[PDB]
């Protein structure tokens, strides 16, 4: 009955940039609670 | 350009706002209507003429 969701505003805005550093420590964190998540789909998600 | 332009950040920004057009689909009931009523008004010639 639980599912645990990730507000896409967590992830970079706009898709985050290959060149912004404030952008690589939100992937960094991302990355680190992408397999903390509940949900299935979230892999695909994290990859996309 | 911009000095920092990166394409793909300005246009997206500028579509999320840009993009709320519906009036197309209210213009072609409108015209769909106009329509309706051209043949009504040549079948009620007919009649007449």
């Amino acid at each position: 009955v639980v599912t645990t969701v990730i507000d896409d505003s967590s992830y970079p805005k706009d898709g985050g940039s290959v060149t912004s550093l404030e952008n690589l420590w939100d992937f960094f964190i991302l990355a680190l609670a992408l397999p903390l998540t509940t949900d299935p789909c979230a892999p695909v998600k994290a990859f996309m | 350009y911009p000095p920092d332009l990166v394409t793909n950040v300005w246009y997206a920004d500028a579509i999320y706002p840009m993009y709320a057009d519906t009036e197309v689909f209210s213009n072609l009931q409108r015209d769909m209507i106009t329509c309706e009523a051209v043949q009504t008004l040549v079948t009620l010639v007919a009649q007449i003429s």
